[PDB]
């Protein structure tokens, strides 16, 4: 066992620095459990969208509308990051796409933290691959559970 | 000035029957998405503040608590469906309600409901006779003991998230039914414990009983968790040092008396605590917490103990090792003790789980399930419940009929021809009954996303061509034979469904007036 | 074809030029609806045949399904479709260019 000693100039400062360190401990736990890593900010949702959009035409069916909307739903995350960073969500998203198409498929993310370029590699922004897989899984799982509910009956409090 | 009802609402006439029809449609409309293995699930919030989501019509109608009398009759007949059979509570209400919808235009034409109810009784009497003709006796015929149980469980597990791992899950599902006496099979005797975390294919089957290991008290790194033939002792009272509730008032003026009353509180507890060792039992189980003093004294003598065990799990321990629960530590008799073949505490799922294994006297078992999320495992458990009921009824009932739309069409097919010989109002009533039988295969296609217009019409074609076994394929959308696809239901389900649905329909159609007294 | 050509662009050129292609799908949708055919089903069948095959595959009300419209003698001259998108783009322009309506006598 170990004890992390945390201090701060105010209550909320102590709780913030304590939970921020705990968030880093959860990242280190995933990095040791799984050595496979990807650069997750703004990079993953675009690469996932570009691959599904190309394979949507080959499926030829109901899945074509489901895969096209799936790629557009993935684009919500990087556009949301661009809206929180003060950038054009439409302009930044396509800028990340053209850099990952005309040149090569790689991880190039949103400018939220800031740098001379949008590359997530030299910027050292990394997310666990097992963390990105469980994120896109449980999200799709509950989406099927919400659509699994065709009737809602709610009673009162007796 | 005078009033007849004294303010007690009573309404009659044909409008009261129409009000009973609208109630049957409201109950049917709620159960329509819940029909079929691929059917949608309903969200129900009880006044107890417990949110539940299930597709089983029994649990659905029990948690709704519909006060409407004509709608409550559909709930009471569904509980009878859960009693006589136990499966198909969703289809019995939908089919009974569809008889109310088809009888609605007859009420507007001026046709009495008694001739309508008499027409159904003659239609069901002919329907049950056709089911006996569709009943196929099969045991060893063109099937082995292993292939009969496996191939039927694969179909119930098909079109699910377990489809790829189904090969491993059928083995644990077949072994779970064979772990019990084939003369009496109870779904309550098969235990299922959900383990959060881990891979779905690594799930294990336990011959004995397991529980949550709720013991929260310190003293770890002792009390070895692996025993060969442990002596299991069921306990009631509380062995903790500092007790839970009561106390006493003792006034002493001396320092040696201060330590004496503390040792007195220890000696009174250690008395009954040492009597546990005098029994010589390795496992100590109690529905009440086992404190730090007790688990420490058990650690020196290498006795394992777990406190605050659920009462539902302790009852299965009695059914496992054949033990008995004793209240005190004094009078404990040797026959109340029990022993398993192996005992181990598993860390599976990043959580400690005690399990009994290899109990020859066990009338119950436990099947562990693993997966990436607790909600996914719950869907695996419910998809397993549907698979267990098919494997269970396969051994208990050797008379089967082809399901998944097969039998539903053949019953509706012949009654349309039988109505040609009968003339008068009974002809349109039997035709309405056969038309009311079309809602079952319809909703199966609508709940699974299939087109109800094309598939049903194509099903009415090939089935009319002289082959009676054509059902609806739930995997790849098309018409096909479910006898080859192995969608099977016993004949007692189809007979009791037509008997119970028409019975509840005949009770509602016979109600002219609803008198409700206030108070 | 235009949706694949929009993937090679950057910035704004990516987003809106996808919506223009989706607005072209209303013509085959209304043809399938007015003929009683399934909207989603027929469009996916034609989008299926246009990846391998070519323009010859389309909706035919005579066959009540998707078949070759060149062998069925259904022929639309190019100027009709050329003057269609052209006048449609000028109409939508003249609309969006109107930011207000004021009474002036």
């Amino acid at each position: 066992t170990v004890t992390c000693f945390v201090r701060g100039s105010n209550k909320m400062i102590v709780d913030e620095a304590e939970r921020a360190l705990h968030d880093s401990l959860c990242v280190v736990r995933n990095l040791v459990k799984d050595s496979r890593v990807v650069y997750g900010g703004g990079a993953a949702e675009v690469t996932m969208s570009l691959a599904v959009s190309e394979e949507a035409d080959k499926q030829r069916g109901i899945d074509q509308y489901a895969f096209r909307g799936f790629a557009q739903a993935l684009d919500t995350i990087p556009m949301t990051l661009a809206e929180n960073s003060g950038l054009d969500p439409i302009g930044t998203l396509s800028t990340l796409k053209s850099k990952q198409l005309k040149e090569k498929i790689s991880n190039i993310g949103v400018d939220c933290l800031g740098y001379g370029s949008n590359d997530m590699k030299e910027l050292f922004v990394v997310d666990p691959f097992i963390g990105k897989k469980q994120q896109i899984l449980l999200a799709t799982q509950l989406c099927r559970m919400i659509l699994k509910i065709d009737n809602v009956i709610i009673s009162g409090k007796d | 000035i005078v009033v007849l009802k004294e303010g007690t609402d009573a309404s009659q006439g044909k409008g009261q029957i129409i009000s009973n029809i609208n109630a049957c449609v409201a109950v049917q409309e709620a159960l329509k998405p819940t029909l079929g293995p691929l059917g949608s699930d309903i969200l129900i919030v009880t006044s107890n503040q417990k949110t539940t989501i299930s597709n089983d019509g029994a649990t659905i109608l029990k948690l709704l608590d519909v006060v409407h009398p004509a709608a409550k009759t559909l709930v009471d007949i569904s509980r009878a469906q859960d009693a006589e059979v136990g499966d198909g509570t969703t289809s019995v209400t939908i089919l009974a309600g569809e008889l109310m919808k088809e009888a609605k235009p007859f009420l507007e034409e001026g046709i009495s409901s008694h001739l309508i109810m008499k027409g159904y009784r003659k239609a069901v009497s002919l329907a049950v006779e056709k089911i006996n003709e569709l009943a196929v006796d099969i045991t060893s015929e063109k099937s082995s003991g292993r292939e009969l149980l496996e191939r039927c469980a694969r179909t119930a597990m098909s079109s699910k998230l377990i489809h790829n791992n189904a090969d491993f899950f059928v083995k644990m599902c077949v072994d779970a039914v064979l772990s019990l006496d084939r003369n009496d099979l109870d779904d309550k005797l098969i235990g299922i414990k959900k383990i959060p975390g881990g891979a779905m294919e690594e799930s294990l089957f336990i011959n004995g009983v397991a529980f949550k290991k709720t013991f929260s008290y310190a003293g770890f790194e002792q009390q070895p968790k692996k025993f060969n033939n442990p002596k299991i002792l069921s306990l009631n009272v509380e062995l903790e040092l500092k007790a839970e509730k009561d106390n006493a008032e003792v006034r002493v003026e001396h320092v040696e008396d201060y330590q004496a009353i503390v040792d007195a509180e220890w000696q009174l507890i250690f008395e009954k605590l040492r009597q546990v060792e005098e029994t010589g039992a390795n496992i100590v189980l109690s529905k009440l917490p086992i404190g730090d003093l007790a688990t420490q004294f058990f650690a020196d003598r290498n006795i394992f103990c777990a406190g605050r065990v659920s009462a539902d799990d302790m009852n299965r321990v009695i059914q496992a090792v054949g033990g008995s629960i004793q209240s005190t530590t004094s009078d404990i008799k040797p026959e109340h003790l029990g022993t398993c073949a192996l005992f181990e505490e598993m860390q599976i799922g990043s959580e400690r789980y005690n399990l009994f294994q290899g109990c020859p006297q066990a009338k119950t078992c436990t099947l562990l399930l693993r997966g990436g999320a607790e909600q996914v495992i719950a869907e695996v458990e419910r998809s397993l419940h549907d698979a267990i009921m098919i494997v269970k009824r396969a051994l208990q009932n050797k008379l089967i009929v082809a399901g998944g739309g097969a039998t539903e069409m053949e019953v509706s097919k012949c009654l349309r021809d039988y109505s040609k010989t009968i003339a008068g109002k009974q002809q349109m009533i039997i035709n309405a009954f056969a038309k009311a039988l079309e809602v079952i295969p319809r909703q199966l296609c609508e709940n699974a996303g299939f087109d109800a217009i094309e598939i049903l019409n194509k099903l009415r074609l090939a089935h009319s061509k002289g082959e009676k076994w054509y059902g609806v394929v739930f995997e790849t959308e098309n018409i096909g034979d479910n006898f080859a696809k192995f969608v099977w239901e016993p004949a007692l389900v189809k007979i009791n469904a037509l008997n119970s649905a028409t019975e509840a329909t005949n009770l509602i159609l016979s109600v002219d007036e609803t008198i409700t007294n206030k108070g | 074809r235009l949706s694949k050509e929009a993937r090679s662009m950057e910035g704004v050129q990516a987003f809106i030029w996808q919506e223009f292609a989706s607005a072209l799908e209303v013509i085959p949708t209304t043809l399938a609806e007015n003929a009683g055919l399934n909207s989603i089903k027929v469009v996916t069948e034609l989008r299926s045949k246009h990846e391998n095959g070519e323009l010859n595959d389309g909706i035919s009300v005579r066959r009540s399904g998707t078949t070759n419209t060149y062998e069925e003698h259904i022929l639309q001259p190019v100027l009709v479709s050329t003057s269609a998108i052209t006048l449609a783009s000028e109409c939508v322009k003249s609309i969006l260019r109107i930011d207000d309506i004021a009474f002036s006598r």
